[PDB]
């Protein structure tokens, strides 16, 4: 294993350097299919063996299609796992209502993504996760954010690639969950990822990641998305919504620093 | 530079120049070889991925190191290559060494001219030969006799041996020696072939090269698997403890650093037999070419057809986008990348052969296209599908033997959410080259076909998806794959009615949460008359509907007996009603025959894993329906990621109508006049509209007879709860096609055809799911004046449309479904403020 961790630390190197999207899946595939079943190795830990073949071939680990498909497998597991309070704020995401609520205080009700217009709609239906199960449920991942940012970075700069990278996960996938479970403004938002990715595929070219670095950011990153889960867990006020204060918190105030905990585990580590 | 003709005879023995792809690699070896010579083991691994060239390759050093002779300072002659499982069982590596440099210092004893030369050379390798037979011994004794230690002593040598006793390394040495001087050259060459057939041959052959193969004149070229060897190596290291040992310490400690010490003794064996920098990789022709964005090290042209110059050859990797496009079906873009991307991974020989059983039988067709890619790979890569269980011949092969070998593909694969696609991502060799093939068996069978393309779309790929969200919540997992394929017998399907009959019957089976009374694909019908049900008509009646009403209510309308004669209607029914009539010749005496035939009620019985006139004027019409299907489906070019796509954007709308639905029934929920009232009209016309919208959408971004897509930069989201997002799409395809001078029939074939099936006319537009309100009106409005545009014919009449929404004789629309009722449903609660 000593002999294997320096192999596999080139395999590393090599497989990312020259690239961003490739930098990506590392972190959101191989850094984070080893956390997130270290909330299935605390819950059940042979049926061990039986977990292990069970959980790489829910998330593809070897065969993955996308990052962003591995993001709506992710999403699953992250709910069906037992939990407590019965709260919708898991752990990287946050679970939304698809059916109105009575005696909602203030202006509280049933999100539409119709509301976003432009950049805001491409970016609010790349955050979407939808599995299916006895009840459908939908949840808002930052990985799911992450999962479009790499399937952006891994196509080409044409409009007809880029509107794909925004439909591969919104309409078309049917996530059921594991079996170990017991039940026009949007032609310009494209504008916007097409001049970015002029300057990712020549900013990119001086990237040299190395695995300590993609194990570094996902390290911040993963124990960033705890805190969210528990301190902001808590403010279900009323008048959260249109909140200023520090106490204050949304389903916005959740993802505001979800995204800055990608960012400032980016930002610190590099 | 690199050219391959195709019309070649393949013959590997006429393989001289213009035919190869690895001289790169080999004068690199073959230097690297050389390079060696002036600087004592030298010893060469060739890596093979259980063959790629192997033999080929290994032979091909063996022939280019011995025609180089006079040209070169130093020279290597080469023994011819040795066979380890093909020897016999106990002659020594070093006796069959020995013979074959025998005969090469013999041949060349032979081809000398000066007598005196001659006589003295032949005497010192009879010298040699007999000190070697004299010591041959060594090699095989169970045990020592005193009377060698005589012959050990024996110092009369005239070449004085530099140390004392009798070894054959140093005799071996010698012997070398004196074939270098004999064959006037340098580092004579020892290959070896494979050790796959009897791995255990490969003992003799790792003893000789590290005991008498150390000589500076000599190079030994080892091949194989690397693995195979470190087994090998392994268990001779765990024979040299003492079998005692190994029975009286037996607890964990001792075991793990028994295994701990064999590990670093077998570590250190391959490096020293076999240095790192010394081995050799066959590069794959993908590492030769690139990604198709970045300068590969070689380029490689290929001769597609008979004639071409040496700058009118097109790409290699481009060449096999020419089959993969096309074969598959394919239009250009990242999948078709992918393809090819397998095909470049395969061995060298291999994809030169199915290049040449392509493109030869191709220009002999020039004097279908999916067929000559299927039988390219069939005649060359049968070895992955006789062992992955599908099958296997040639006249066979049809629209019900491709159900089961995808079904198969799936099962062997295990990936039952998005295996349908044929994506070949899987794991193990074999299962990756069934994809390639089942993609060109899926559009060979479903191109110029209508049908087809829904049998395939219903009984093949449905069944994956159907079993993974309704027939895994019980799993003996295997039993359950057995029963589920007798059940709707996806192997062998008398039509494709039945697959959609027993289908009910499966996912009904599925209880829905809080006992709603609403599934996927369906919504459930109450025969027993509900005692004061609250709004509308009575519950509903077959005969109530007019002449097309009824043609399709009672076709999408299936029985089944689980504990009641419970009723089924689904949108599956429907799709499996086009299947059967579009199937069938034009002749409207023969079409009623399969027009009845989706009409005429019968039973399913439950699922075995569970604890259980004017009915002419709807034949006249679909027979001129049928006359423009016969003539539209030529066009169509299914591939099997369009089918895969197609479904699973149906199957998501399926999930999201039911999922929102179930809680839209009202005590006024009837006669739906906005969004939050649903009835089973509702629910039904949504199913149809997932089936438009999923066609649609795929035929526009994957479909391979257009080159670019209509439906332009936005979010494609499903029509549920509302029309206006599949509305919006037909406006900008619409608008888009007119501008570029081309038809909805020929740019959407597909979506061309379905919209025009006479059967759907009555549930697209019903009369309680229009929930027509002030804005909904503007986008239905636009919907139906746009679908006219389309097929040509306005199938209601503005009187009809007005008839709806204002709160005689309808024909062409159902008028009981908008007062139905459904099990389960909870008609003490209405519609709020």
């Amino acid at each position: 294993l000593r002999n294997c961790s320096i192999y596999l630390a080139s395999q590393v190197s090599e497989n990312c350097q020259g690239s961003l999207s490739k930098f990506l899946q590392m972190l959101l595939v191989g850094c984070g299919s080893v956390s997130i079943f270290n909330q299935f190795v605390t819950e059940l830990a042979e049926k061990f063996e039986q977990l292990i073949s069970e959980y790489v071939a829910y998330m593809s680990v070897g065969r993955i299609e996308s990052a962003s498909h591995w993001a709506n497998r992710c999403c699953a597991v992250v709910a069906n796992s037992p939990n407590d309070e019965k709260i919708g704020v898991f752990l990287g995401m946050v679970q939304l209502n698809r059916k109105s609520r009575q005696h909602m205080p203030g202006g509280y009700k049933k999100f539409n993504i119709d509301t976003e217009n432009g950049l805001a709609k491409a970016a609010m239906a790349s955050s979407l996760s939808t599995v299916a199960s006895n009840n459908l449920m939908d949840f808002c991942s930052v990985f799911n954010l992450i999962g479009a940012i790499a399937d952006i970075s891994a196509c080409r700069c044409e409009r007809s690639a880029i509107t794909n990278a925004f439909n591969k996960v919104i309409a078309q996938t049917t996530c059921i969950v594991p079996p170990w479970s017991e039940a026009t403004e949007f032609s310009d938002a494209i504008t916007k990822v097409e001049q970015w990715l002029k300057n990712v595929n020549e900013i990119e070219i001086g990237i040299r990641p190395s695995a300590l670095l993609i194990g570094k950011v996902w390290s911040r990153f993963y124990f960033n998305l705890n805190n969210v889960a528990d301190q902001h867990k808590t403010r279900l006020y009323r008048n959260a919504e249109h909140g200023r204060m520090a106490s204050q918190s949304n389903a916005a105030k959740i993802m505001r620093f979800n995204v800055l905990a990608f960012l400032h585990a980016v930002l610190v580590e590099e | 530079k690199i050219i391959i003709n195709l019309f070649a005879p393949n013959l590997p023995g006429s393989t001289k120049e213009d035919d190869l792809i690895q001289k790169s690699l080999r004068d690199q070896l073959v230097e690297s070889i050389r390079n060696s010579i002036a600087y004592g083991r030298n010893v060469f691994f060739v890596d093979g991925t259980r063959g790629a060239g192997k033999t080929t390759f290994i032979n091909s050093v063996v022939k280019s190191l011995n025609s180089d002779q006079d040209d070169v300072k130093v020279n290597i002659k080469c023994l011819p290559t040795i066979d380890p499982t093909k020897l016999p069982r106990h002659e020594p590596i070093l006796v069959t060494v020995t013979a074959r440099l025998n005969k090469m210092v013999s041949d060349k004893l032979k081809g000398y001219w000066a007598s005196n030369d001659y006589r003295k050379q032949k005497e010192q390798w009879q010298n040699h030969l007999a000190q070697l037979q004299r010591g041959l011994h060594l090699l095989t004794d169970k045990e020592y006799k005193p009377e060698y230690f005589s012959d050990a002593l024996k110092l009369d040598a005239q070449l004085d041996y530099s140390i004392g006793g009798q070894d054959l390394s140093e005799i071996f040495e010698e012997l070398v020696k004196r074939a270098c001087e004999i064959l006037d050259c340098k580092a004579i060459l020892i290959t070896f072939d494979d050790i796959d057939t009897q791995f255990d041959a490969g003992w003799d052959v790792l003893e000789s090269i590290r005991k008498f193969f150390n000589s500076r004149k000599l190079v030994v070229v080892a091949t194989g698997d690397l693995r195979l060897y470190s087994q090998l190596i392994r268990g001779k290291q765990y024979e040299n403890y003492s079998k005692t040992l190994l029975e009286q310490e037996k607890e964990s400690v001792r075991l793990a650093e028994r295994g701990y010490m064999v590990e670093h003794l077998e570590q250190q064996y391959l490096l020293k037999l076999f240095p790192v920098q010394k081995r050799i990789q066959l590069k794959t022709m993908l590492q030769l070419v690139g990604e198709k964005g970045k300068a590969g090290k070689e380029e490689i042209k290929v001769k597609t057809e008979p004639g071409m110059q040496d700058i009118d050859a097109i790409d290699v990797r481009q060449a096999i986008g020419d089959a993969v496009r096309e074969g598959l079906n394919l239009r250009e873009g990242s999948d078709a990348d992918m393809y090819v991307n397998e095909l470049l991974k395969q061995p060298v020989r291999l994809l030169m052969q199915v290049l040449q059983d392509f493109y030869t039988k191709k220009y002999h067709a020039t004097s279908s296209v999916p067929n000559l890619l299927r039988n390219a790979l069939y005649g060359s890569m049968l070895s992955s599908i006789y062992r992955a269980g599908l099958n296997y011949e040639q006249h066979r092969f049809g629209m019900d033997s491709l159900c089961k070998d995808i079904f198969t593909y799936v099962k062997q694969d295990r990936d039952f959410n998005t295996g349908f696609y044929l994506r070949p991502q899987s794991e193990s060799e074999a299962l990756r080259n069934c994809s390639i093939y089942l993609a060109s068996q899926v559009s060979e069978n479903c191109q110029g076909s209508l049908s087809k393309f829904l049998q395939m779309l219903l009984v093949g790929c449905g069944s994956v998806s159907i079993f993974n969200q309704f027939v895994t919540e019980l799993a003996k997992f295997e039993q359950l794959i057995s029963e589920y394929v007798a059940y709707m017998s996806v192997g062998r399907i008398e039509s494709a009615s039945h697959w959609a009959n027993r289908c009910c019957a499966v996912v009904a089976n599925s209880p829905n949460d809080e006992k709603i009374g609403v599934f996927l694909g369906m919504v459930q019908l109450n025969r027993k008359s509900r005692q004061h049900m609250p709004g509308g008509y009575k519950k509903f009646n077959i005969d109530t509907e007019n002449g097309l009403a009824k043609a399709a209510m009672a076709s999408s309308l299936s029985t089944v007996a689980s504990n009641n004669l419970m009723d089924f209607c689904s949108v599956f029914n429907l799709i499996g009603a086009i299947a059967d009539i579009s199937a069938c010749r034009c002749e409207r005496s023969a079409i009623t025959n399969a027009f009845n035939k989706v009409i005429a009620q019968t039973t399913c019985i439950v699922p075995p894993w569970s604890e259980a006139t004017e009915f002419s004027d709807a034949i006249t019409k679909v027979e001129q329906w049928l006359k423009n299907v016969n003539e539209i489906e030529i066009g169509i070019r299914p591939s099997a990621l369009l089918i895969g796509k197609v479904w699973s954007r149906f199957y998501f709308n399926l999930n999201n109508v039911a999922d929102q639905h179930k809680t839209r029934l009202y005590r006024n929920a009837e006669h739906g006049r906005m969004a939050s009232q649903s009835n089973a009209a509702k629910i039904m016309r949504f199913n149809v509209l997932a089936f438009l919208h999923a066609v649609l959408v795929e035929e526009s971004l994957y479909h391979s007879v257009s080159d670019r897509e209509y439906i332009g930069e936005g979010l494609r989201l499903n029509p549920v709860t509302s029309v206006d997002e599949f509305e919006k799409k037909i406006k900008i395809i619409g608008e888009k096609l007119k501008a570029d001078n081309k038809t909805w029939k020929n740019t959407h074939p597909l979506f061309f055809l379905l919209i025009s099936c006479p059967i759907l006319h009555p549930f697209i537009f019903p009369v309680g799911g229009i929930n027509c309100s002030v804005k909904a009106l503007n986008k239905e409005t636009s919907f139906n004046k746009l679908i006219d545009e389309i097929v040509g014919d306005k199938l209601l009449s503005d009187e009809e449309w007005d008839y709806l929404t204002k709160n005689q004789i309808f024909q062409n629309t159902i008028t009981s479904l908008n007062s139905s009722t459904i099990v389960g449903a909870s008609y003490d609660k209405d519609t709020p403020a």
